[PDB]
């Protein structure tokens, strides 16, 4: 039962990300779009990583006007079940998507000969579906328990509980191991073998290969940025539980940091629309051309 | 809304799209090759051998079928076109790639390789489709030279000034002036090629001769790296 | 070779050519006399068109 | 062309039968069959219908449950099971071709049956008030229940005429269209419930029944028959 | 003397060009002014006819407007129920290689041809439920790049030998073969009384030619470079003809002369198809800009573009009562128009 800072920097960090994240992950929804139309499968994880974004974007204010308000959560105890697992979900959503993004283009490029059935647009959709399904069953622990966590601190507190319960601290560690560093290992071996078959391609002057590698760095590094503190914090204030669960020791001070490094992982939401359809020359075509559509 | 006979008609559609659909699945997994050369280049004994080890008389296209590690290749040449070219060339500009075999040991017409080259590499329509020739008859080069008697100085006065460029690999063991005039013909072909290329195609050359069972491997990697570049391009990932 | 090609010529030469005012008010007079009965021009009402 | 079909005998009622046609001369896989009978000395009724990839499966009210059709494309068989076998079916069982696309001829070729002998609703309903009739001109008639011209522009009805010692034969498909064999002097008019016939003069091979069929729902009702003699 | 032949065509044709240059005595343009512009005509996508593999070189509309044959380079012909969009029969050709389709008036057969250099034509109505291989005409040295009808037993088929021929289809040789051109021909058009037919080649000339006599009746030129498409206006007295220099051209078999130039600065693409509607006064041009335009046949100002190809527009065929125009292309999509 213990309150510190967080009315600053998360409040209009999520500001930020909104205001530049809806017109992005619009834009990369479009581009995603027309690739699919053109038979390429790419366009719909593209969609799906899309669609995740915005519905975090959208549901957003909520948590602007938690933050804000000094952790009041005004707007009822139904609201807090929904908008609140859109966003401590989509993150999950984005980052399984962007997974399969990166082993779609590792298949493509590594084996530009084979698995011509894996590569299709029924074969995107259904994927897509599967991927959907099983990551909102999988999150979906925290929806039957109702939270009802009010203290003698001036609080509300909309999904979040200090300390952690029983059943919170082994979704956190599933959420750690199986939401962010699993996804990120298929997306750092899918794009070392995508690095890898380039070495070998006589077309590709030099040049486009270095330029190769600073996009297939970035991709995997800005995951690191964005995700990296939240679930660090995560996986130790979880640990501090099941060795001692009835000292509020650790939970003291690392309280603000902790939200801190919540808002910050909001960034993988204009990072992405960035990665996946502005740096290229080509999406980016066809996004002017969206624009200039109207 | 509709009678039964129409009822019927639509199962009869739809059957006939399962079908269009199992056609397509073939139709993306197999790769067209279009071969061009001259008479006297040995593309005809090319196409036999290629029969031969892997898979009627004024007929214009003889399609040739053949694969290599379960991937599946469609080569077409025409057999019985005039001279003229600039129209039924439009036809191939979705193929995968251009083979084009070129006799090297003539230094005679071989001036009208390299004109055919060049029309053939700056074609409005073959953009994107990259080539991959064959330098044909290169054993029988090498022993046209070494018997001598035909200078290739007199036909290509640039060859006096050549020399070697670093990057040979001649793997037998041979005289140095058989490598130093095959590369000096590489190089020409391959100077009408980098003139613009512009990174949307290229040009793989090779040293053929046409008892060579290599062929059909060499022509796979580069369709492999061709699908590869293409690849990267539209995963956009370049 | 070339005694043929003369041949056509002249064969092609020796033709009854009428005005162009003539050939261009035929194809005029036959654009304005099947003119009711062409859908693109004046296009039918949306219930006699079969691709409705 | 032809359709050889087998399998019919003296069964026991309450017993069962498996009938068989089989086809040679043409694209089998692609036309959809039908097995029509008849009553040792009454007309013509529809029993079933399989269509080309055995997807769509009809029966007649009569057999809805008793009867089973089914068949096999690369073995060139047309089967029709049949089980607890009544004494209403009596008849002569027969083969039907019948394919549908835009133009085509539906119950274009029948085959000469197999005889099957059985020991001791909101559906159109055809019409054939007469029931007796060289060189001459002859206008069988007919009549319907409900109009059998769609919105298509098609009148789905169809002309066949049974020789005295054959199997029918299509003469005339959708109202209007002359099959293809028959000569000129058949022709048909109609206007949605009441038909027409017309044989423009009679040859001593114009003898025989004329029957009538609607295709404009299932099941398929024909009417009792119009005899010359 | 050599010398003497070659002066003595130099002067037939500085007089046919002198007599060619006295017969025209007004401009198309100058007497066609008083013509009404057609308007701009808005022309939709009633249907989409999904299907083919891939991309599409030829289609030809059905002489009762409803059926529609189409030929693709993935080794079909599809003929559709265009009203329905049902796909009536699926043929597998021998040559993938297509590159012109014919639908018999009668419609009990069809025609293809291609880099094969045969013109095979095809049994649509057997006893059989199957459509098969009528018969193949072989002779072509060059391809064969477009086929048309006259009856069920008389074809005409133009190749790139620089020669269309007549065949007489039970017999499978030849009849007659009709030389002249210079270079590939290209397109064809049979006259409405089929007496007679043009043909375009590579040669920037189009020719009249009489299917009986068997001789060369005209030659037409104006063109810049090689001719793609041609087709008789409905009258027969005359023929539109597209090209690889960005124009089309109405010629006249009577003035024997050139009448107007659809053209604009802003096309640089070559004319894939022409045809004309039923009254002659749109004619319908797909260019190599993924786009076909619509020109006023009379006064040659654009009268609609139907842009909703993404690749070139390869084929373009109006059909037989005016209702339809249907376009096919290189993105394997046919496209039917009101």
């Amino acid at each position: 039962v213990d309150s510190r800072v967080d009315h600053l920097f998360p409040p209009s960090l999520y500001i930020f990300v909104i205001g530049v994240g809806l017109p992005t992950n619009c834009l990369a929804l479009w581009a995603a779009y027309r690739q699919v139309r053109q038979h390429n499968e790419l366009g719909v994880y593209l969609m799906n990583l899309s669609i995740a974004d915005l519905l975090y974007i959208c549901t957003l204010p909520l948590w602007v006007d938690y933050f804000l308000h000094h952790d009041n959560w005004i707007h009822g105890p139904g609201s807090c079940k929904l908008f609140g697992f859109i966003f401590y979900s989509n993150i999950y959503i984005s980052i399984a998507f962007l997974c399969c993004i990166s082993v779609d283009r590792y298949l493509a490029v590594a084996h530009p000969l084979r698995f011509a059935r894996l590569r299709r647009v029924k074969t995107a959709v259904a994927v897509s579906s599967v991927v959907w399904a099983t990551e909102l069953g999988a999150n979906s622990a925290p929806l039957f328990h109702d939270e009802l966590f009010r203290d003698r601190y001036n609080h509300t507190f909309c999904f979040e509980k200090f300390p952690m319960e029983r059943w919170v601290a082994w979704m956190n560690l599933y959420r750690v191991f199986v939401g962010f560093l699993f996804p990120w290992a298929l997306m750092l071996l899918c794009y070392r073998g995508i690095l890898r078959a380039v070495q070998s391609s006589v077309s590709t002057e030099r040049q486009e290969k270095v330029k190769i590698k600073r996009l297939a760095l970035s991709l995997i590094a800005i995951v690191l940025v964005c995700f990296a503190p939240y679930h660090a914090l995560l996986l130790s204030r979880s640990a501090v539980y099941l060795g001692r669960p009835w000292d509020c020791g650790f939970e003291e001070r690392v309280f603000s940091a902790y939200h801190s490094s919540l808002a910050f992982t909001s960034l993988n939401c204009v990072a992405d629309p960035i990665l996946y359809c502005l740096v290229n020359e080509g999406a980016r075509s066809d996004v002017a051309k969206a624009l200039h559509n109207l | 809304t509709l009678s039964a006979e129409d009822k019927a008609a639509v199962e009869r559609s739809k059957m006939i799209e399962k079908q269009l659909q199992k056609d397509k699945q073939v139709y993306r997994a197999t790769h067209r090759l279009l071969l061009l050369g001259a008479d006297n280049s040995g593309k005809s004994t090319i196409v036999k051998q290629m029969r031969i080890y892997h898979v009627v008389k004024t007929s214009g296209i003889f399609e040739t079928k053949f694969q290599v590690d379960k991937v599946n290749f469609h080569m077409f040449d025409v057999g019985a076109q005039r001279d003229e070219r600039r129209k039924w060339i439009q036809c191939f500009n979705d193929v995968t790639a251009i083979i084009f075999v070129v006799d090297s040991s003539d230094y005679n017409r071989l001036q009208e390789a390299l004109n055919d080259f060049k029309s053939i590499w700056n074609n409005r329509w073959l953009r994107t489709i990259s080539v991959i020739l064959f330098l044909n008859k290169q054993d029988l080069l090498a022993e046209k030279v070494l018997a001598g008697k035909s200078k290739i100085e007199d036909y290509f006065p640039e060859f006096a000034r050549y020399t070697t460029p670093e990057d040979a690999t001649p793997e037998p063991g041979e005289d140095p002036r058989v490598t130093r005039a095959k590369y000096f013909i590489r190089d020409e072909f391959l100077r009408i090629s980098t003139a613009s290329g512009d990174g949307r195609h290229y040009c793989y050359p090779h040293f053929t001769c046409s008892v060579d069972t290599e062929n059909a491997r060499r022509i796979f990697n580069d369709c492999r790296d061709i699908i590869q570049r293409m690849h990267l391009r539209q995963y956009e990932l370049l | 070779q070339a005694r043929k090609l003369v041949e056509q010529l002249k064969m092609e030469a020796n033709i009854d050519r009428i005005k162009v005012s003539k050939a261009a008010a035929d194809l005029m007079a036959y654009c304005e006399a099947h003119a009711k009965e062409d859908p693109l021009l004046t296009p039918v009402p949306a219930s006699e068109n079969p691709f409705r | 062309v032809q359709l050889v079909e087998s399998g019919g005998g003296l069964v026991q009622p309450g017993g069962s039968r498996k009938l068989s046609c089989s086809a040679s001369g043409f694209a089998f896989s692609s036309f959809g069959m039908h097995w029509v009978r008849q009553a040792p000395e009454k007309g013509l009724e529809w029993v079933a219908y399989i269509s080309s990839g055995s997807g769509t499966i009809y029966y007649a009210d009569t057999v809805k449950g008793r009867f089973t059709i089914s068949r096999d494309d690369p073995k060139n068989t047309l089967f029709l099971q049949m089980t607890s076998l009544r004494s209403e079916d009596t008849a002569m069982y027969y083969c039907v071709r019948s394919i549908y696309y835009y133009g085509s001829s539906p119950f274009d070729f029948w085959g000469q049956g197999t005889t099957l002998t059985v020991s001791a609703s909101a559906d159109i309903v055809m019409t054939q008030a007469t029931s007796s009739v060289p060189g001459e001109s002859v206008s069988i008639s007919c009549r319907s229940s409900k109009s059998l011209l769609h919105s298509n522009g098609n009148t789905y009805l169809y002309w066949f005429l049974q020789r005295p010692g054959q199997s029918p034969q299509l003469l005339i498909y959708r109202m209007s269209n002359l099959a293809s064999g028959v000569p000129d002097r058949f022709s048909g008019s109609g206007s949605g419930t009441a038909f027409t016939l017309t044989i423009s003069r009679l040859e001593a091979e114009d003898v025989g029944v004329y029957y009538c069929m609607q295709h404009l729902e299932y099941p398929l009702t024909f009417g009792a028959g119009t005899k010359l003699e | 003397e050599l010398d003497q032949l070659r002066q003595e065509a130099e002067q037939l044709k500085n007089q046919i060009r002198d007599a060619r240059k006295a017969c025209a005595d007004a401009t198309l343009s100058q007497i066609t002014n008083n013509i009404d512009p057609v308007g701009r005509i808005q022309m939709r996508t009633r249907r989409t006819l999904r299907g083919h593999l891939a991309k599409i070189y030829a289609m030809h509309w059905g002489t009762d407007s409803r059926l529609l044959v189409s030929a693709s380079q993935d080794g079909k012909l599809i003929i559709w129920d265009s009203y329905t969009t049902n796909k009536v029969h699926a043929i597998p050709l021998r040559s993938s290689w297509v590159m012109t389709c014919a639908y018999a008036p009668s419609g009990n057969y069809v025609a293809c041809g291609g880099l094969d250099n045969i013109c095979s034509i095809y049994n649509l109505k057997t006893r059989e439920g199957n459509v098969r291989v009528s018969r193949e005409l072989a002779g072509h040295t060059g391809y064969l790049s477009c086929c048309r009808f006259l009856d069920d037993n008389q074809i005409v088929t133009s190749s790139g030998d620089t020669t269309c021929a007549l065949w007489d289809i039970e017999t499978g040789q030849q009849t007659t073969t009709f030389t002249g051109h210079t270079g590939d021909v290209m397109s064809l058009s049979l006259a409405p009384d089929t007496r007679l037919f043009v043909s375009g080649a590579c040669d920037a000339s189009a020719k009249l030619w009489d299917v009986r006599e068997g001789m060369c009746r005209q030659t037409f030129t104006g063109h810049e470079s090689d001719i793609n498409a041609i087709c008789f206006f409905p009258n027969g007295n005359a023929f539109a003809t597209g090209s690889d220099d960005a124009t089309c051209r109405l010629f006249d078999l009577r003035a024997d002369q050139e009448l107007m130039t659809y053209s604009h600065d802003n096309i640089i693409c070559g004319i894939t198809s022409v045809s004309f509607s039923k009254s002659g006064r749109l004619l319908l041009a797909g260019y190599d800009d993924f786009n076909c335009n619509v020109w006023d046949a009379l006064k040659a100002d654009r009268a609609g573009v139907l842009a909703g190809h993404d690749n070139r527009v390869s084929c373009l065929g109006v059909t037989d009562d005016g209702m339809a125009v249907a376009t096919g292309s290189w993105d394997s999509f046919l496209k039917i128009w009101n």
